[PDB]
């Protein structure tokens, strides 16, 4: 996270860690959505122009973490995976669209002060909600700049921005899968996600319910924080009949 | 049922310290 701040303790507590087991590191982040699934973006497990396609005994999940590197003994949780679940349309060809992936845990994890699941939207939270100007929130342990590494989970809050910005902003393909979301250049403020946040949640608290549900998934942008540039993010909505699916089969 | 309210926060209703930010930006 470029320009944010240290997370306060249990600020996040659907965020999780994707943990490379040799060599030990950070691989991406991701969300717990209940006691058995955890939702990241598929780029963190396969991306072939980059030689990236990792299988379940590859990676570890670290749950209730807050210092990046430090284990957290008595306060985080490491679980293995069951199963990677990647949508059978992810565009890792050309543009990332569909950039989604759920991970079914071997044991459920036991929630905790600093562990417990966020809400996934339905149509009309997110009809509500994903308008341009509005803010969410994003988190991870992911590059402090573009070109280091922070200590401590990292927080920003990025206003929504307007399709057409979204699109001339870049030469990449937008779909109707995907959201921006950063600072103009005219405005004061700045941030966005970066390498190593990608998979983490872009969250929104209802204002209705009070409830914090995830709106999008860290998928890509060129560069990290650059003037006129923004934030892309997977849409979590327009893919929730997949996830639904999923989790129905083989929950 | 018990999804995105925390535990340190909404479930003792405690706010952090930024969460005022995105409520000010819905309108
Ligand atoms: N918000 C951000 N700035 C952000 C968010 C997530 C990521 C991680 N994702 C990604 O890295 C995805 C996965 C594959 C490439 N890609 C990118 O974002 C590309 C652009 C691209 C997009 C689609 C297809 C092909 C290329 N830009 S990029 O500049 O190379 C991303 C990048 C930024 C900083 C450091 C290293 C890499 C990187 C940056
Ligand atoms: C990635 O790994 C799996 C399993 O090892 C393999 O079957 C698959 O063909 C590989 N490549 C892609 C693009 O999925
Ligand atoms: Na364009
Ligand atoms: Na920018």
């Amino acid at each position: 996270i470029v320009e944010g701040s240290d997370a306060e303790i249990g600020m996040s507590p659907w965020q999780v860690m994707l943990f490379r087991k040799s060599p030990q590191e950070l691989l991406c982040g991701a969300s717990l959505i209940s006691d058995r699934w955890v939702l990241t973006a598929a780029h963190c497990l396969l991306y072939p122009p980059w030689d990236k396609n990792f299988t379940e005994n590859d990676l570890l999940v670290r749950i209730g973490k807050h210092s990046r590197t430090r284990y957290e003994r008595n306060i985080e949780k490491i679980s293995m995976l069951e199963k990677i679940y990647i949508h059978p349309r992810y565009n890792w060809r050309e543009n990332l669209d569909r950039d989604i992936a759920l991970m079914k845990l071997k044991k459920p994890v036991a929630f905790s002060d600093y562990i417990h699941p966020v809400c996934l939207p339905d149509r009309e939270t997110a009809a509500s909600l994903l308008q341009a100007g509005y803010k969410g929130r994003v988190t991870g342990w992911g590059n402090l700049k573009e070109t280091g590494q922070p200590s401590v989970l990292q927080v920003v809050n990025l206003p929504i921005v307007e399709r057409p910005v979204c699109k001339d902003s870049t030469r990449i393909r937008i779909t109707d899968n995907m959201f921006c979301a950063g600072y103009k250049p005219d405005e004061g403020k700045r941030g966005d996600a970066c390498e190593g946040d990608s998979g983490g949640p872009f969250v929104m608290k209802s204002p209705f319910n009070n409830r914090w549900y995830q709106m999008g998934i860290v998928s890509w942008g060129e560069g990290c924080d650059r003037d006129g540039k923004y934030g892309f993010y997977t849409h979590v909505f327009r893919l929730k009949k997949w996830i639904q699916k999923v989790i129905d089969q083989f929950g | 049922a018990d999804c995105g309210l925390r535990p340190l926060f909404e479930k003792k209703s405690l706010e952090d310290k930024t969460e005022r930010e995105l409520l000010e930006s819905y309108i």
